[PDB]
């Protein structure tokens, strides 16, 4: 019953993931009708709102829990597959823990030691003859026992622990698991205060697809945006330096004259003034300042104002908007490139749609019957489930290469029609 | 059994003569696991497909394939063909078997999205011999996804 | 139907000016720039509404007292003490101000929550006034291209 | 403009040898022809 329940949660991960969102929209729609006299509720003459909030707050934590369980059942095995696979290939074909012994950098490499000693290291990768291969390939040049010491309704009573420390250290570094942990944490805090459910509206980004393609426009060049903001801060610093030296007296932001003076006489007040009402004014800094009607420093102040305008308000904001717009153009050009490549070339060979389109519908046969990605995947799916005794000559010629990573059996610059052009051949 | 296949001593009443198992004027459903046959018919289809694809322009053989179209139509979903560079420095077709619990897992769900993202990342980043390694790693990861999706 | 209703009132003939789109050709190629990515524009407006909701949540919890939009002092208080008033306030004078929300609010001259309010203001600016409006304009421009 | 410039240099150095100006079609006839022409035979560095 436990396994059927876990398979139910794993099979229904995305549905619950989408259900939490409608729950949060409902909660935050109810929260619009809040008030004070202390943070009471006053409805439009309907007292069925408090209990709906009280139950939905519980449902949200429960569904967050079930989504975490679905993630542990469904998607964690795939990242574990990848880690075990890369570790095994590093052992065989690179010799990591025998010869290289990696840096204190590459913390994955330092963490991925205590799986080596265990029994169920290849729990998921489906290659059990790993340790035998390393004993074969390094049994004599480095050691034999030196290798072996390096390597080797009643359900809840006997299980390993050396593996399930490495495993948890992996998953707690996994990004999406940490995100769902934050989700559960905020829903748990939602009962201490029923405003913390507002933060679960940020899951629309991960949920919807096209919204992620909106926000990719900003994420594509976030580094450049941040450094532009840094440039802005530096430029404003220079302007306030000039003002603090010379133009201190114009910055009386008091009321009408013969009043006490609220002034920017320091530097740390002038800087926050400039970064708070200088960029955020639409016009610059002269809008929020006493006018220079007949001063010796008039033209210098006019230069200060319009240069602030033409360097901060116009230019750098335009740089921001341009980085966004170039992001849109770049992503579109990428997708057009992939369409052109997969319409002009076979993925495998790299031949061209001119040798084939000689014949009618040549390329749409090459990429639908002969050289399909899928039929090259199902061959591996066949070989894996098959035994090494029932292999033919072709399957064995391929299986010797797969488990030693040559890839010459894939074609390249050649095909069946190029070989046997029907020319007494 | 009136509509699918016709009615002869050799087509319909053949099965009724085969189906004389019980005694209560009824019949079980173990006839179908008894009849098993597609394990042989698949290899026959592979054989005839091999001969046609390698030796065309033989009307003697096209006369034969016109007798067998009802079987080849059955086994086209289950029948693969790729092309590899063999040991003899020559290109070779490789015919093999495809299941149904793979075709019903590569087709509909999110793995199409995975394929799309894979092709995107490859054809943008790219490489010399860090291409087919990426394809094989994608195939392995996808295989584990399909196997786990069958475990339900 | 609108021309028939034009006799009940002779202002309903104004709606037949919208046939210039279907009539002219180049005007349809103007408006295709907007129609090409209307889905993306609408979802951007949705993102905007969500972000403003988070900002008014923060304000309703902490910064209630700055929102006295009365006249000079010693006057009755017109205030945004609820949530549904603060949300319409933010979506009505918060994006539609050119500067954000600090322009239309009492100034934090010597409060314990000063730097937090300054962060609230400039982050509103740099996320709503600049960014999302730029996304809108970029969707249009990419449509042309 | 700057982005299109960089894309142009990638296209040129993926479609042509810097020295000859031949094409990645005479060579890619053979497996990994162009990635031998521009790594063993006609390298800038071995000409330096
Ligand atoms: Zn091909
Ligand atoms: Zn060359």
């Amino acid at each position: 019953y436990q396994q059927k329940l876990l398979n139910y949660f794993a099979r229904n991960f995305y549905n619950m993931r989408m259900l939490a969102l409608f729950v949060a929209f409902a909660i935050n729609f109810i929260l619009l009708f809040y008030k004070v006299s202390v943070h009471y509720v006053l409805e439009e003459s309907s007292g069925y709102m408090e209990p709906t909030l009280r139950i939905l707050a519980i449902l949200h934590t429960i569904i967050s829990f079930f989504c975490i369980i679905g993630y542990y059942c469904l998607k964690v095995p795939l990242v574990i597959f990848k880690r075990e696979k890369e570790v095994a290939r590093k052992l065989e074909f690179d010799g990591l823990y025998i010869t290289e012994q990696p840096s204190e950098d590459d913390i994955k490499g330092q963490w991925d030691r205590l799986v080596i000693n265990t029994q169920s290291f290849p729990n998921n990768y489906w290659d059990k003859f790993v340790k035998r291969k390393v004993m074969d390939k390094y049994g004599e040049f480095y050691g034999r026992d030196r290798i072996s010491e390096l390597l080797g309704s009643a359900v809840l009573n006997s299980i390993d622990v050396k593996y399930q420390m490495w495993k948890l250290g992996v998953v707690f570094t996994d990004n999406s698991f940490l995100y769902l942990a934050w989700y559960m944490t905020m829903s748990v805090l939602g009962h201490y205060n029923n405003f913390f459910f507002a933060a679960h509206l940020l899951d629309i980004a991960m949920g919807f697809k096209t919204l992620r393609t909106i926000l990719s426009s900003v994420t594509h060049n976030g580094k450049q945006l941040v450094l532009t903001v840094g440039l802005l801060a530096v430029v404003v610093y220079l302007y306030t330096v000039v003002a603090f030296n010379f133009f201190r007296k114009f910055y009386n932001k008091s009321e009408d004259g013969d009043t006490p003076d609220m002034k920017c006489d320091d530097m740390l007040t002038c800087y926050m003034f400039h970064m708070y009402v200088g960029v955020r004014a639409g016009g610059g800094i002269g809008d929020e300042i006493e006018d220079p009607a007949g001063d010796e420093y008039e033209i210098y102040r006019i230069i200060f104002d319009i240069t602030f305008f033409f360097f901060v308000i116009v230019i750098l904001l335009a740089i921001i908007q341009g980085l966004i717009i170039d992001a849109f153009g770049e992503l579109r050009d990428q997708q057009e490139q992939v369409k052109e490549d997969m319409e002009t070339k076979c993925f495998i060979c790299g031949i061209g749609n001119d040798y084939f389109d000689t014949v009618p519908h040549g390329f749409e046969t090459h990429t639908l019957q002969e050289h399909n990605l899928a039929n090259y995947l199902f061959f591996l799916m066949y070989l894996i489930n098959k035994d090494e005794t029932e292999h033919t000559g072709q399957e064995s010629y391929v299986w010797k290469m797969y488990q030693e990573r040559c890839w010459e059996f894939f074609p390249a610059g050649d095909c069946f029609r190029k070989q046997y052009e029907d020319q007494l051949n | 059994m009136e509509s699918h296949k016709h009615y002869t001593q050799s087509e319909t009443e053949f099965l009724l003569s085969c189906a004389e198992t019980d005694e209560n004027e009824t019949l079980d459903y173990e006839e179908f696991v008894k009849r098993p046959a597609k394990d042989i018919g698949f290899n026959v289809a592979v054989l005839l497909t091999n001969l046609s694809e390698h030796m065309p322009n033989d009307t003697r053989l096209q006369t034969f394939l016109e007798l067998a179209e009802s079987v080849l139509n059955y086994f086209q979903p289950f029948l693969g063909r790729i092309e590899i560079m063999g040991s003899a420095k020559r290109i070779e077709r490789v015919y093999f078997e495809i299941s149904e619990s793979s075709r019903t897992q590569w087709e509909k769900p999110q793995v199409k999205e995975s394929k799309r993202q894979f092709i995107f990342d490859v054809v943008n980043e790219g490489g010399e011999k860090e291409k087919m390694e990426l394809f094989v790693n994608f195939c392995e990861d996808t295989i584990f996804e399909m196997q786990l999706a069958a475990q339900i």
